RNA sequence: GGCCGCAAGGUUAAAACUCAAAUGAAUUGACGGGGGCCCGCACAAGCGGUGGAGCAUGUGGUUUAAUUCGAUGCAACGCGAAGAACCUUACCUGGUCUUGACAUCCACGGAAGUUUUCAGAGAUGAGAAUGUGCCUUCGGGAACCGUGAGACAGGUGCUGCAUGGCUGUCGUCAGCUCGUGUUGUGAAAUGUUGGGUUAAGUCCCGCAACGAGCGCAACCCUUAUCCUUUGUUGCCAGCGGUCCGGCCGGGAACUCAAAGGAGACUGCCAGUGAUAAACUGGAGGAAGGUGGGGAUGACGUCAAGUCAUCAUGGCCCUUACGACCAGGGCUACACACGUGCUACAAUGGCGCAUACAAAGAGAAGCGACCUCGCGAGAGCAAGCGGACCUCAUAAAGUGCGUCGUAGUCCGGAUUGGAGUCUGCAACUCGACUCCAUGAAGUCGGAAUCGCUAGUAAUCGUGGAUCAGAAUGCCACGGUGAAUACGU
């Protein structure tokens, strides 16, 4: 059977939304088209430093953003250029004043998208696919989780017929809607074709 | 729901906007000046009218 | 059902005559949701049968549904391939539901001209003893005697 | 869709806003009760002369990230797949599944 | 071949040729016109339909220059499409271009608005006006336009049996598994089986098993009964005005609005039962045994659906399978099927007069009052980004007449003549209006479908897509039934 998404069916209960503006029927689409121009352009130049959200707010005329990452020495820059630069293009697309914060993610490994992407880049490098899940799901159980699963699929090792394989520790009550359950997919483009993850995190009940 | 053919999957979403009034009748000189001055959050909408 | 229990509804008397088995007899007449339309015909038909009977409307409609209620049925069943016709009795609830339902079946299929004159011929034909209904009462139970040995 | 059935909208809202105030009322004069016996005639001339791509309703509204021409909501600006998607992501205000 | 027998036949007993297997016992599943116990609109008891007629609409087939592509037992056929005149477009006929309709690099020349000729248009040949920012710190070409050589751009082209992502179905059925211990040479087993019980692998008690994880239930939304807080654009018990209209002064009680709270737990009484879990009745309460409805989809099955929303390995074309333009087609018509609307009347048709709702939408928008027209509409022209104005009259019902069983004062296809509106343009191929014509059909063969309560049946109202085009889709209320002995 088909599942439902575990942070769509969680928002306004115990997630909140990535997004906070109010608009009347005539602005609507242009606020989603600039976002999302906004979240392309810092997806594609902040690459190399772990971002794992954007957060974007709308007050009276301006826009502000906050940039959640793990290596917030290459965002900032020596003596705050980068972040300088970045106001720069955000306001040219955007179109009105900007401003941008920072915020620190200390454990990338109880982070949802974080590993996603780790796990990317090594099937991009040729590692094999147990030894990467293995050890994502036994150092999230170190650090202290109460649950962890992954998932991969397609094409893995060059096989001619594709598969999904996936492992599990401790508990992930997925029809409670007062658990605190995180998600998040990514993608890896191979010599065979594309290969996908999922990852799911369970830190306890609120 | 389904990219192509299926008609009887669906999904049903609403929004949901609040509304609230207030008046003040006997103002001061500096009320107006305060009331022009404040700020309040991102997603929050006010209008004021004379 | 299987593993069920059915309840009664409560039913609620008709206004003049408090009879709830005039309020019942109205609901067997009653078509699409309409209740007003099957009322006045009742009332129409009663009082016109009054008249022609000399006798109150309840004495009336209770001499021509005694006229017509069965008292003996007949139950098909299967058994080494083929049916079998066994007679079994009949509750007084069900006696008069099909009493009912079979006055107003015959009603409906004759050719004067309103619904009202239809249904006070009926009835007076049935109090008389003759008449569709008790052709249909007396075939039941033609067709009970004929299989007495299966009992 | 495809790159070129992209630029031919850009095309008609280009030339749409260039003749909106010629074609607006200069020529829909047509619809006058006292202007002149036949000086509405060369109206409706002088408006067939013009350029095919400037009337309104030969646009289109597709979907801003895909191109798809089918199953638009104006509110979104977008089709219904891209809606379920920003939506689960989280990314539209105010936005939850309902039920009552 | 030998021996025996009346005969049927008995007894001793080979070779050539062909294959890589044939066989015994036991294990996990699946199946049985084998057995036992349970469940479900599965049968039974009832109420309306479909299969015949006319007309929407989708599909097979046939036809054509083309009738563009996909879905196609249950689980395709009012399905992708929440809306094909041009556009949308993906198909056909004809006219045209080759670094390109859409991008990054090099160089050389310059700068956007008005107007006339030939073209069906695409697209070729014409005039005057214009002088910009900047470092003018001297040319920066930064802004945009035109032209030449590629490096490249482009593909709704093929493979859903090479894939990601998303979806259908068994099925909201109660199941699916693991760690350590123990048994068997082993595949495996136990636990999860047994006595009761539940909607439920729900719970209690036993037993070489002791414990966990995904599912079940609860945490979420809405509906029904009360208390507190703030009373506008909402309300009008008591007081006084009045023009008899919450219209005025006023009031914060009630209806109502949306924020915090209380309430339902087998919690109490009696009986049955293993000192058990539970079961059958009663009291009080708005509500009683998971009170009504919704969201929520376990390990897995069908090489199930989608390269055409998107993305992506491999293959294929690139003066063409890639741009641009006018006119046609997807709306064809001997025929077969699936889903619907409107009838075949008197529980009714036509005329006049009058009760009672809920939920929604509005800026290139919704549009009142007044005047003109028999009508669809037209001209002036307030208010409203809204508990304030507009859409905007509910209908069935109720009272008084008329029709009197006729293919009719029932039904409304089809056709001729006059118009209106949106739109550059309603021939092929739009929706409405008035006058006239007035078809089949008289309850539908063998088959076959939905429904257990405010449900079925019946009557009206709104919204998305949308310049214009619903009988289809998704929502809202009014009147309101019959039956369940039983497996």
């Amino acid at each position: 059977g088909q599942k439902v998404h575990p942070n769509g069916i969680r928002l306004g209960i115990v997630k909140p939304w990535n997004s906070t503006w109010f608009a009347n029927t005539k602005e609507f689409a242009d606020n989603l088209d600039s976002d999302f121009k906004v979240r392309q352009y810092l997806t594609k130049e902040l690459a190399k430093a772990s971002v794992s959200r954007i957060v974007i707010e709308r007050p009276a005329k301006s826009i502000r953003v906050t940039i959640h990452t793990a290596r917030p020495g290459i965002v900032i820059g020596k003596k705050g250029e980068d972040v300088e630069k970045l106001r720069k293009v955000v306001a040219d697309i955007a179109g009105v004043p900007a401003q941008i914060n920072i915020a620190e993610v200390r454990k990338p490994e109880l982070d949802a998208k974080l590993v996603a992407d780790s796990i990317t880049s090594q099937l991009e490098r040729r590692v094999m696919f147990r030894r990467a899940m293995k050890r994502a799901v036994q150092n999230a159980m170190r650090l202290g989780a109460k649950g962890i699963k992954v998932e991969v699929s397609g094409r893995l090792g060059g096989a001619e017929i594709a598969r999904t394989e996936w492992y599990r520790e401790g508990r992930v009550p997925l029809h409670t809607l007062r658990a605190d359950i995180d998600y998040n997919t990514s993608e890896a483009h191979t010599t065979y074709g594309v290969i996908g993850v999922k990852v799911w995190i369970f830190k306890g009940e609120i | 729901i389904s990219p192509h053919v299926n008609k009887d999957a669906r999904d049903q979403y609403e929004i949901r906007t609040h509304l609230r009034l207030v008046d003040i009748v006997e103002p001061t000189e500096k009320t107006v000046d305060a009331l022009m001055r404040l700020d309040l959050a991102a997603g929050v909408d006010v209008q004021i009218s004379l | 059902p299987r593993r069920r229990v059915i309840g009664q509804r409560k039913i609620l008397p008709d206004p003049k005559f408090g009879s709830e088995l005039l309020a019942k007899f109205v609901n067997i007449l009653m078509v699409d949701g309409k209740k007003s339309t099957a009322e006045s015909i009742v009332y129409s038909a009663l009082e016109t049968l009054a008249q022609r009977s000399g006798k109150s409307e309840l004495e009336a409609f209770e001499v021509a549904l005694e006229n017509v209620r069965p008292t003996v049925e007949v139950k098909s069943r299967r058994v080494g391939g083929s049916t079998y016709q066994v007679p079994v009795e009949v509750r007084p609830v069900r006696r008069n539901a099909l009493a009912m339902r079979w006055i107003v079946e015959a009603a409906r299929k004759r050719g004067d001209k309103s619904m009202a004159l239809r249904l006070a011929n009926e009835l007076s034909d049935a109090a008389e003893n003759k008449g569709t209904a008790v052709k249909k009462r007396e075939d039941v139970h033609r067709m009970a005697e004929a299989n007495k040995a299966f009992a | 869709a495809k790159q070129s059935m992209k630029a031919r909208e850009v095309k008609r809202v280009a030339l749409a806003d260039k003749y909106f105030a010629k074609r607006a009322e200069l020529k829909a004069i047509i619809s006058d009760v006292n202007a002149s016996d036949e000086d509405r005639w060369n109206a409706v001339l002088k408006l067939q002369t013009l350029p095919r791509d400037s009337s309104p309703s030969r646009q289109r509204n597709r979907c801003r990230q895909t191109g798809r021409p089918h199953g638009f909501l104006r509110k979104f600006g977008l089709s219904r797949i891209k809606v379920r998607e920003a939506a689960m992501r989280g990314e539209i205000p105010g936005l939850k599944k309902a039920s009552w």
